[PDB]
Order: structure tokens, then C-alpha cells, then sequence
RNA sequence: UAAGUUGGGCACUCUAAGUUGACUGCCGGUGACAAACCGGAGGAAGGUGGGGAUGACGUCAAAUCAUCAUGCCCCUUAUGAUUUGGGCUACACACGUGCUACAAUGGACAAUACAAAGGGCAGCGAAACCGCGAGGUCAAGCAAUCCCAUAAAGUUGUUCUCAGUUCGGAUUGUAGUCUGCAACUCGACUACAUGAAGCUGGAAUCGCUAGUAAUCGUAGAUCAGCAUGCUACGGUGAAUACGU
């Protein structure tokens, strides 16, 4: 519904919602969600009428909101610029973390091959 | 005293369950002999560092014989 | 019609199908001598069976007319090469081969309880579409649709 | 476990340093002392009543 | 020691491993008391118990050989009663007023070949 | 009646810290010229108590300068050696082996009642510090005890619901443990994120008897970076023979 603007899945798992919208990977999809009668039966606009409102309200008052989240970390990527790592000079060229330029190609960041 | 009296081997532990008898009578009080000790152990086998066929660690056995012939009330001239 | 069989001196009495196969399935799907408690989780979803089917529970426990081990291939090394040979049951043994077969081969699909779905399983399970109804046609198909040689008998 | 810890105190084999010197023939191996074999825990029952010239109280 | 304990009632040997202190007695190795089919006196099934006066101070944890459907039970009963005269003597001289030895005078007589039960015969069969 | 029992050596058990009866030997039992061992009440000890231990002389060097003696060998500012540029793990993995999640006849995570073999003057824990975890407690006693006991079943979670869902102790990478100097160019634990393939299974092979095989509990001979394999016995230990 209003959950992430238009829903992306339609008609399947209700916690399959929260797999699409980026910031959780299954890991805390039904650690977030604790309020009554919180079940779900394949179903996630389908059997409902007042549920996501709730969701809603622990998504906002958790300390990562959703964006300010990967705010902070599209920001550090200059910040760790400080002659230390973080790809410093990995990321520009294409050598990745791992030094798998001699064992294969670079899959992490390649341009073309 | 309550102590015990781990000798040798089941001779080893005989001769020295006597022995402590002897010294104790020496001194002036109240002196103890014989005592229960019912046979309980265990045995095993592994390997060693060389070659020795089988029995690891050229050793009698791991028995615990022990004893608990000791003095009552020791005086000055129980040291001898 | 084996004279000779294994000494077997069980019992098994049941008030609620008047025969011996209602106890002697509470005795083969029965853990750590489970008796009296076998009955009490056997009748705490019975009731179940009755409520969540169409047909009379007693003789749907029609579900057992497809979980018997017709004929199965069993091991005879015949002429001295290691080969398989089929053998025949016997009359005392499919209905304790097929009394377990759904307690052991129907245990990869499950739903809502722990004893609501053993019957869900049981209805529906007539028509070859499980796992352990499909044991049924794969003993048929281990020794009969595939020849092979029979004189090498146990 | 203990006839089994008053059993291997000093086994020596390939390695020396992995047998530890402790009671003798008691235990209370921790507060106490050991460096001439011989354990407060044990010295004191050894000494009790008065028996070999070792447990004192002070007289400088 | 109060293991391998005969005990016959009405053909129905039965060996006990009672083991003495622990007094978890589960007969098939769980319930014993919506087990037997019968047995009205499930509480009174052990009547040289009470006089023994080692209700919780032994485990049963054995089994039942052979007996009837009722036949079978009250044998364990009798199987840890001669455990406990190897398991101690005072018990021997503490059950001198009951003493069960043996409670099998007689068997079970049914249908029958020539005589109805080799026995009795029809007399008089009431119209 | 402090599992460091603070007692009364208070009453003795189930008891530890030398063995014992017992085991062939008449035995109930007759071999026919003929004992007997089984086992009868035999004692708890089904009979060497139950039992084991036992490496008889050997055979294969099959193995050993890299298991060493040596018929003895291999480098002589380099094969050493005070030791970094740096190592046999990280790439397709080609195997054995390391547990593993493939499911509702059920998941991670509550409090949690109950032996242990072994660990310890610096180290074990009852609500407490340490109850998802990898750890940052000094420490009561300081080793029959005391600590693991926040172990286990016949007596219990939870919860997400014919599945990728609160089912996945794989990879991967900032980073906390273990070591971070040789990992830049050699390991991991569970997590702040990544958390695969995975619905009983390959080429091919391996596994099954009421205090024990196994299994809730479960174990090291131990290297300054791998414990994730059987490894200790109180009780869960439920099951035991068409056929010679």
C-alpha cells in the first residue's frame, strides 16, 4: 500500500514485502513487526485492512529510518578517503578487496573484458 | 594426623604399614594398625615414542595403594 | 502359507474397531511403550479425522487400500553375482509394513497441528500423488514391470 | 577426580613442565606453599597437636 | 542388588532390574497405571509392597514374559519382591505374616475336546 | 544436620583408599564300563565370579636419513643461520574426511529440577556478573567436597506456518572475539550488514541389541591464528533373533 509509495510483490508473502525494499535481507523482516494478531497466511494486501499502520510506526521509531540510513552511508565514502582503505584506490580502478585480479577477473567492479 | 601412606607396590605398602606402627608405639599415647582399604582401579593401553609392542609407558600399573597409620598424640619424642 | 514363521507372541485389543490392527498400529507408531498414551494422542485428533474428512474415519484409516507392499525386491545374490530378486509378503507383515509406511514415508508434508494433518495426508492419499502411496506402484514397478529373475525365493 | 589428580603431580615423559608439583599426599593446592614438598593444608594436619618441630605460632 | 528377580503368578515370569535409592518405577518404560487393561486394584496391585515398606525406594524399569491379559500384571510385583530378599534379609524375616511364594494352584480351562472343559459336562440345559 | 555439613566419629548405610566367595568339585543330571562340566536354593555373583588382559616362535622393511641407528647420508657466504621482500589455506576445487539447515508426525532464541571423566593461586560458578554469541569480573573454598549442576528424557517453551516464510553455524567484505608482525602475497567463532545452493541426494560408497553400540549430557593426545570429527558414564538406553 503506502508501505514504500507502490507496492513492488502483489499477492504472496506478507514479509516477502520487506524482501524487495532495500535495508533488510530477511534477517529482522518478523523481528520488527510484534503487535497482535500479527500472522500471515500468503497474503499481503490480501486479508487485511489495518496492519502496515503499526509496521509503520516501528519502522519510524527504530534508530535506521530507511534512507537517512544509507545516507550516511553514500557519505562516508569521501570520509574514508583518509589514505587508509575502503577501497581508497580499489573502487576507481578495478582490483577489489580480496586480490582476486591473479586468481580470475574482477567481478566486483569491471567496466568491460 | 589423618594422613595417608602411599609406598610402592602391595609389599612396599605392607612393610611401611608395620614400620609406622613401630615408630608410633615408641612415643606415649594411644597407637592404631591395621586399616580397610577394598581393592578399586583401573587399567589401559595407547602408544608410546619408539617401539615397545603393546603396554605404553614401561610402568607397574596406575593403582592408588595407599594407607592412613599415623600418631594420635604426637609429643617431642615423636619425631623419632 | 509358511508353516514356519518368527516367533511373535504380541497382543493387541481394541473397544473402538473390535479387531487387532487398531492396537497393533498404536504398538508399531508407539514410542518409549506408549500404551494408554498412544490412544490418548491417537484420539486427540480422532476426532479430527471425522470432523476435517466426508467419510467415516473407522474405514478411512478406503486410504489404506493403496500402502501395502504388494511385492518388494529384497536380497538374493543369485548364481554368484550380485543381483536383486523380488519376494512375496506375507499377511502378518504388509499390514505392519503399510501401518508405519504413512509414519515414516508422509512426513515431508505437514500443515496447521502435529495430528490434524496425518489425516489430511490420510484423505486424498487413495489416488498415487504422496510419498508414501507412491512406495505402493515403485514395489510394483522393483520387481514386476521391470523383469528380472524370480527362483532365488527369500 | 582427586585420587586421579594425587596420582599424576610429578609424571615425567617427553615434556616435564606439564606435570604440576602440588599436596604431596593432600590437596588445597592454592593457598598454602610449595617448594620443599610440603603444604600448609597438609603440614597443619601433618602438624596437628604438636608432632614434627614445624607448627609454631611466633616467639620471634 | 535387586536384579534378575523371579517372580511367577499364573505363568507370567518376570525379571526386575531394581536399582536401590532411585524410585522411578516405569513399567514398559512408561505409564503402569493405563497400561494394564484390567487390574480394578491398579493401587492395590501390590499387596507385599505395603508390608515391604519400599514403595519409593526402588526402580522397577523392567517388563512383563508371557501371562494373560490381566495374567500378566501383578508378576513384577512378586519379580522385585524375591530382588529384595537377595537386596536384604530383613525383608525375608519383615514379609514372615504373607510370604508369597506361589499363587499359581491352578490354570485357565476353556473349550475343550470329548469334555466341555475336561472336567464339567452339560446337564440339564435350560429351555 | 553450611554437597567447602558448622555439629555430636551423633546412627550406617549405597560407599570410596589392601581383596574377597567361586567354581569345578561330588554337584539334581549318568557316561557304561566313564568322567563330567553345565546348572539344580546355590549365596548378588550362570559359573575362567561376568570376564578380559595374553602378543606364542613369525611374515611382510610394507614404513623410517624426512621414526632413528646407520652400508649411512644432502648443502661448505647457501639446504643451515639473528630473520624480513615473503610461504604449502584464500583460486575451478580433483577426494577422503569437519558438523551440517532440507522440515509443521517442526526452526534459531525463555526462565530451566536433578551424576560427570577432567580443569584450576589466578583459574571453575546458584537469581548476580556471562543466558543467542564469540568474552572485560576481581572472587567465597581455594582440591573425594566446593565449580561446571544455567547439564537431560519418561515430566515444558516460544514462534514463524505443504514453504526460501523468525527453517539455513556456506561463501563474501568495513568489523568484535583468536592471533593480527611474516594474512599486502597463508586460518576461523557467532554477529552491524551477506547470510548461497538445500524438500532426502551424484561418479561412488558407507552405516544398525532396556544404565551401554549409538542417543538428551556428552570427551584432546593438544601448536602463541584450524575444536566445526568418534573420545567420560549417573540416569533419557524405548528394541532384541524364520535360519544353520
Amino acid at each position: 500500500a503506502r508501505i514504500a509509495g507502490v507496492d513492488i510483490p502483489r499477492e504472496k508473502r506478507v514479509v516477502i514485502s520487506l524482501t524487495y525494499i532495500y535495508g533488510i535481507g530477511t534477517s529482522t523482516a518478523q523481528k520488527i513487526l510484534e503487535e497482535a494478531n500479527v500472522s500471515a497466511d500468503t497474503r499481503v494486501k490480501d486479508l487485511t485492512d489495518d496492519e502496515l499502520g503499526r509496521i509503520r510506526e516501528v519502522v519510524d521509531g527504530y534508530k535506521v529510518e530507511g534512507d537517512l540510513r544509507r545516507e550516511t552511508n553514500l557519505n562516508i565514502k569521501r570520509l574514508m578517503e583518509i589514505s587508509s582503505y575502503r577501497g581508497i584506490r580499489h573502487r576507481r580502478g578495478l582490483p577489489v578487496r580480496g586480490q582476486k585480479t591473479k586468481n580470475n577477473a574482477r567481478t566486483r567492479k569491471g567496466p568491460v573484458k | 594426623i589423618r594422613i595417608r601412606l602411599k609406598a610402592y607396590d602391595h609389599r612396599v605398602i605392607d612393610q611401611s604399614a608395620e614400620k609406622i606402627v613401630e615408630t608410633a608405639k615408641r612415643s606415649g599415647a594411644d597407637v592404631s594398625g591395621p586399616i580397610p582399604l577394598p581393592t578399586e582401579k583401573s587399567v589401559y593401553t595407547i602408544i608410546r615414542a619408539v617401539h615397545k609392542y603393546k603396554d605404553s609407558r614401561e610402568q607397574f600399573e596406575q593403582r592408588t595403594h595407599k594407607r592412613l597409620i599415623d600418631i594420635v598424640n604426637p609429643t617431642p619424642k615423636t619425631v623419632d | 502359507p509358511r508353516k514356519g514363521s518368527v516367533p511373535k507372541r504380541d497382543v493387541l485389543p481394541d473397544p473402538i474397531h473390535n479387531s487387532k490392527l487398531v492396537t497393533k498400529l498404536i504398538n508399531k507408531i508407539m514410542l518409549d511403550g506408549k500404551r494408554g498414551t498412544a490412544q490418548r494422542i491417537l484420539y486427540s485428533a480422532f476426532d479430527l479425522v471425522e470432523q476435517r474428512s466426508g467419510r467415516d474415519a473407522l474405514e478411512v484409516f478406503e486410504a489404506i487400500n493403496n500402502i501395502m507392499p504388494v511385492l518388494e525386491v529384497k536380497a538374493r545374490r543369485v548364481g554368484g553375482s550380485n543381483y536383486q530378486v523380488p519376494v512375496e509378503v506375507r499377511p502378518e507383515r504388509r499390514t505392519t509394513l503399510g501401518l508405519r509406511w504413512l509414519v515414516n514415508y508422509a512426513r515431508l508434508r505437514g500443515e496447521k497441528t502435529m495430528e490434524d494433518r496425518l489425516a489430511n495426508e490420510i484423505l486424498d492419499a487413495a489416488n498415487n500423488t504422496g510419498g508414501a502411496v507412491k512406495k505402493r506402484e515403485d514395489t510394483h514397478k522393483m520387481a514386476e514391470a521391470n523383469k528380472a529373475f524370480a527362483h532365488y525365493r527369500w | 577426580a582427586k585420587t586421579s589428580m594425587v596420582a599424576k603431580q610429578q609424571k615425567k615423559q617427553k615434556y616435564a613442565v606439564r606435570e604440576y608439583t602440588r599436596c604431596e599426599r593432600c590437596g588445597r593446592p592454592h593457598s598454602v606453599y610449595r617448594k620443599f614438598k610440603l603444604c600448609r593444608i597438609c603440614f597443619r594436619e601433618l602438624a596437628y597437636k604438636g608432632q614434627i618441630p614445624g607448627v609454631r605460632k611466633a616467639s620471634w | 542388588v535387586e536384579y534378575r528377580g523371579t517372580g511367577r503368578r499364573k505363568n507370567s515370569v518376570a525379571r526386575v532390574r531394581l536399582v536401590p535409592g532411585e524410585g522411578n518405577i516405569t513399567v514398559n518404560n512408561r505409564d503402569v497405571r493405563e497400561y494394564l487393561p484390567f487390574e480394578s486394584l491398579i493401587l492395590d496391585l501390590n499387596q507385599p509392597f505395603d508390608v515391604t515398606e519400599t514403595k519409593g525406594n526402588y526402580d522397577v524399569l523392567v517388563n512383563v514374559h508371557g501371562g494373560g491379559f490381566t495374567g500378566q500384571a501383578q508378576a513384577i510385583r512378586h519379580g522385585i519382591a524375591r530382588a529384595l530378599l537377595e537386596a536384604d534379609p530383613e525383608y525375608r524375616g519383615s514379609l514372615k505374616r504373607a510370604g508369597l511364594l506361589t499363587r499359581d494352584p491352578r490354570m485357565k480351562e476353556r473349550k475343550k475336546p470329548g469334555l466341555k472343559a475336561a472336567r464339567r459336562s452339560p446337564q440339564f440345559s435350560k429351555r
